[PDB]
């Protein structure tokens, strides 16, 4: 459930992104590891910038980020979420 | 086992910073501790440098003049006392958040809790400074 984005349903991935955006962890270490995992899952060039340093006009709410990931992967030949 | 785990009170004045404060952390000697932040931490006792570090970011979260340059997600991070994430190009692997640096090394007798001896750095710049 940890190896690639096709292991996540969209809802499960949204949970991960929401956790990150809320810093909803009991330690900084945990949060950083979640962010590293995010970057590795999406394979997006922006990495964690999707979350912390949005392009102009990009939505940096949890759902906005999930949508940006979903659309990028769809547009660039990558597999999508489970289900 | 480390000198940074001995208790001390925060001292020093810091320096005026602007909106490019954290951008500056990726350059030169790193960015200063904001004078505003130093005002609020001076004379508080911390049990370790890591506790001082938590306090720095909590104060950032509470100062609108500084927190306005963090997006929603990084605001969440500092509200917990966590260091904010730097831009991807300033990260080095698993080091993704801003790091506090001592300008005069603690090894050479540099002060642990004097904020005039502390700088904010990105991981990339921190590694480069120490060479
Ligand atoms: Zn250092």
């Amino acid at each position: 459930l940890k190896h690639s984005i096709s292991d996540y349903t969209e809802a499960e991935f949204l949970q991960l992104v929401t956790t990150i955006c809320n810093a909803d962890t009991s330690s900084e270490e945990e949060l950083v590891k979640l962010v590293t995992h995010f970057a590795e899952m999406t394979e997006h060039p922006s990495g964690s910038d999707l979350i912390y340093y949005p392009k102009e006009g990009d939505d940096d709410s949890p759902s906005g980020i999930v949508n940006t990931v979903k659309q990028w992967r769809a547009a660039n030949g990558k597999s999508g979420f489970k289900q | 086992e480390s000198k940074r785990n001995k208790p001390g009170k925060a001292t020093g004045k810091g320096k005026p910073v602007g909106d490019k404060w954290l951008d500056d952390a990726g350059k030169d000697s790193g960015a200063p501790i904001p004078d505003r932040i130093a005002d609020k931490l001076r004379d508080k006792e911390f049990k370790s440098f890591d506790d001082f570090r938590k306090a720095v970011w909590e104060e950032v979260s509470k100062d609108p003049e500084l927190s306005k340059n963090l997006n929603p997600s990084n605001k969440s991070s500092v509200s917990k006392g966590y260091s904010p994430f730097t831009p991807k190009n300033q990260q080095v692997g698993g080091r993704k958040v801003y790091e506090l640096h001592h300008d005069k090394p603690i090894s050479q007798g540099g002060e642990v809790y004097d904020m005039d001896n502390i700088r904010v750095t990105t991981p990339k710049r921190h590694i480069d400074i120490h060479r």
